[PDB]
């Protein structure tokens, strides 16, 4: 059992920006001066690319600017010059010893210039209503970098605890993220309070932005 | 082209067997070897076995007791069962083509998350999240209460795809998962422009497909 | 674009003398090795062969009698064969046989010793000249520029190589700058010479 370990364990460059990952064995994956040593890219609800195979051969249809080095314990990928959509986890793959091991992977992110969230509150159906649940939803899309705030309020009132959150990975494009955040509420409680709101903190933002929204109204 | 696909259950209950098929098309199983490997939520890649081109097999050291794998030529099918699982088998299991001499996993499936879990199967509800009253418009789908991942959410059947951001999932304490999908959309198509989300949740064997539209004064 | 390995692949092997000749083994990984064999059939002798077992650790030579063939180091970290340096007796079949899980893989060797040949030209009698490629391996081929009425020896020794001489007459005064074209596997080589 040859156990890979990956350096770093994740990395931010700037776009354009070379990235340098390497992965060191801690046993010898060569054979007949041939390393066996080899390099995956994976997105979000992908499977493994492989970029690389036997440590420096480049795939058929993968970009010229992903590059492989290295022998017996050491080991390097290089992409030249990073571009928005390679912002991935890159996991490197030994096939020279039973079993075949994998490296614990390395996340790639991509720093750019600071945007400000777009904010978009939606109030609860009609439907859900019905079955005596109430789901107000707040929607910050396109904006860097990850880390904002959100405070539930509602009549100017700071809600605790009965939301939760979830975040996009980063963008291919643009290379910004999204955050949903959603506060559950049964009928009753929905329909005692007036006011519903979503105060948005950011560093795009000068100030904190709110959006809201009056229950019997549109 | 060279194709995998692995089929399975979605949900297990603890100490039963998991089966799995991956089924493969563009080469014989004659020739090439396959192997599986395994992704735990957020966590790296685990090789379990791998099915030899000759007919032998070869099986992690970890997994050796419980695990079985087996195939039909003739089929163009390879099985994989895993007794006596816990949560801790909770993953995504790839196929993956190995290359003969160097083992190189050049071709993978798609994947198929298995959920270990004697809870049962629920199927999700979806809900609207519909445009508010311009420039740009942001419209989506809250698909809640179901039970296990994953979900798949489309728009127009996949025709819109640019500007649309499919949340991760939030373990409710309810115990059942809740996404949102949106997208973003000028102002001006709200009126002419028909906008379906097309939910589809294979565990439950349900789809759902439902017209988001702006919400009146009625 | 990658298509599958195939299993028996055959390629000639031109080598020259005194070098060291080093036979690859396809790229193979420990973990798809069972058995790696270098058989080596040189004319009119016994096969040897040199064996690796992995599983059982075993290195096993059978009928061979030269001893400048060898491992390049040890069959378990390199399966490379070499050649100490290299005579006319090692023309023959060199032949790597991989068992793995997935099948057998063969790749073979037709190696060829060449002997670059002792090459001169010289003016003989009047108006003649005479270009020798002495003692090569394989025979070379001579030509001329102008070319004249010439004639070839082809003299074949018993240790494999051979002297090829061409003489060649020009009766025409329209010649006076002769070009002998020695073509060989060790390389071309052209003399020119004023044929005073
Ligand atoms: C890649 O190249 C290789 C090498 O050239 C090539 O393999 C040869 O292919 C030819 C053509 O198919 C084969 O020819 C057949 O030979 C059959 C019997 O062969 C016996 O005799 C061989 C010679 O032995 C003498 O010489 C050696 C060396 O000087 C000496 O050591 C011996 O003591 C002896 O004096 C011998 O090499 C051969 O060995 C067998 O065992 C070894 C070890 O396991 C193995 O390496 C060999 O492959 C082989 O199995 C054997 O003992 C013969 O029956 C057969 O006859 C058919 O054809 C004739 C017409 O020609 C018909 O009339 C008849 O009815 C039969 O149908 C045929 O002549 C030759 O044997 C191969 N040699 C080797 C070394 O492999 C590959 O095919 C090439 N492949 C590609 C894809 O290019
Ligand atoms: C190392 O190389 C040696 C090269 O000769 C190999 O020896 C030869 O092996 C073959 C079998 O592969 C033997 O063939 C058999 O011989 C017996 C009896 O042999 C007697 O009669 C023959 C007549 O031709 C004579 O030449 C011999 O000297 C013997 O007097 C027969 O009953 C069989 O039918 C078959 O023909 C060769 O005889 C044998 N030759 C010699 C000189 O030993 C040797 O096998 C190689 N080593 C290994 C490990 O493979
Ligand atoms: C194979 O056999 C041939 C034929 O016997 C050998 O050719 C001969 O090689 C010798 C030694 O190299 C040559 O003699 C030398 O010639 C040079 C140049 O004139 C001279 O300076 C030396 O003092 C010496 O006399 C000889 O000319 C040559 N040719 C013939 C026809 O005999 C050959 O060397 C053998 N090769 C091998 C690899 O065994
Ligand atoms: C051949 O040698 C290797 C070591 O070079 C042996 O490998 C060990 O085998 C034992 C039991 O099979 C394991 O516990 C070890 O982990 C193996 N590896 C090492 C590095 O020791 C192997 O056993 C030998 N083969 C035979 C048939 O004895
Ligand atoms: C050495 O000389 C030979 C003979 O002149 C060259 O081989 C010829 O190459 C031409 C290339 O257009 C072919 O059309 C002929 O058929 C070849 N002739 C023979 C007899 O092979 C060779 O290219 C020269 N150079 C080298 C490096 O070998």
């Amino acid at each position: 059992d040859i156990v890979l370990t990956q350096s770093p364990d994740s990395l931010a460059v700037s776009l354009g920006e070379r990235a340098t990952i390497n992965c060191r064995a801690s046993e010898s994956v060569d054979y007949s001066g041939n390393s066996f040593m080899h390099w995956f890219q994976q997105k979000p609800g992908q499977p493994p690319k492989l970029l690389i195979y036997r440590a420096s051969n480049l795939e058929s249809g993968i970009p010229d600017r992903f590059s492989g080095s290295g022998s017996r314990t050491d080991f390097t990928l290089t992409i030249s010059s990073l571009q928005a959509e390679d912002v991935a986890v890159y996991y490197c793959h030994q096939s020279n010893e039973d079993p075949p091991t994998f490296g614990g992977g390395t996340k790639v992110e991509i720093k750019r210039t600071v945007a400000a969230p777009s904010v978009f509150i939606f109030p609860p159906s009609d439907e859900q209503l019905k079955s005596g649940t109430a789901s107000v939803v707040c929607l910050l899309n396109n904006f860097y970098p990850r880390e904002a705030k959100v405070q539930w309020k509602v009549d100017n009132a700071l809600q605790s605890g009965n939301s939760q959150e979830s975040v996009t990975e980063q963008d291919s494009k643009d290379s910004t993220y999204s955050l949903s955040s959603t506060l559950t509420l049964s009928k009753a409680d929905y329909e005692k309070h007036k006011v519903y709101a979503c105060e948005v903190t950011h560093q795009g933002l000068s100030s904190p932005v709110t959006k809201s929204f009056n229950r019997g109204e549109c | 082209e060279v194709q995998l696909q692995e089929s399975g259950p979605g949900l297990v209950k603890p100490s039963e067997t998991l089966s799995l098929t991956c089924t493969v098309s563009g080469f014989s199983l004659t020739n090439y070897a396959v192997s599986w490997v395994r992704q735990p939520p957020g966590k790296g890649l685990e090789w379990l076995g791998v099915m030899w081109a000759g007919g032998g097999t070869n099986y992690n050291s970890v997994f050796k007791s419980r695990l079985t794998i087996s195939k039909d030529n003739s089929k163009n099918q390879v099985s994989l069962k895993l007794s006596s699982v816990t949560a801790a088998d909770t993953a995504v299991y790839y196929c993956a083509r190995e290359r003969p001499l160097t083992g190189v996993m050049d071709y993978w499936g798609q994947g198929t998350l298995v959920t270990v879990s004697s809870a049962s199967t629920k199927g999700p509800s979806v809900f609207p999240l519909a445009p508010s009253s311009g420039g740009t418009a942001a419209l989506g789908c809250l698909v809640k209460d179901y039970f296990p991942e994953p979900v798949t959410v489309s728009w127009n059947s996949g025709a819109l795809t640019s500007g649309v951001h499919t949340f991760p999932a939030v373990l409710q304490s309810s115990g059942l998962y809740s996404l949102s999908s949106v997208v973003t959309v000028p102002s001006s198509s709200l009126g002419t422009q028909t906008y379906i989300c097309n939910v589809n949740h294979k565990p439950s064997n349900t789809k759902v497909d439902k017209k988001v539209e702006p919400k009146s004064c009625d | 674009n990658y298509s599958k390995v195939l299993a028996e692949v055959n390629t000639s092997w031109p080598v020259k003398m005194a070098t060291n000749a080093v036979l690859c083994c396809p790229p193979i990984a420990l973990r798809n090795l069972i058995i790696i064999t270098w058989e080596i059939i040189l004319r009119g002798q016994p096969s040897c062969t040199k064996a690796y077992k992995k599983e059982t650790n075993e290195t096993k030579e059978t009928n061979c009698t030269d001893e400048r063939i060898t491992w390049v180091s040890r069959p378990d970290q390199n399966s490379d064969l070499q050649i100490r340096t290299v005579a006319i007796t090692h023309d023959g079949y060199y032949r790597c046989i991989m068992v793995t899980p997935d099948g057998n893989f063969h790749r073979g060797y037709h190696l060829q010793v060449l002997v670059t040949p002792e090459v001169t030209l010289f003016q003989n009698r009047n108006r003649t000249a005479v270009c020798k490629a002495v003692a090569g391996k394989p025979a070379a081929h001579i030509s001329w520029i102008p070319e004249g009425d010439c004639a070839t020896k082809q003299e074949y020794w018993s240790n494999g190589t051979v002297t090829v001489k061409s003489t060649c007459h020009w009766e025409v005064h329209n010649v006076s700058t002769v070009t002998c074209h020695v073509s060989h596997l060790t390389g071309n080589k052209s003399l020119y010479i004023e044929l005073l």
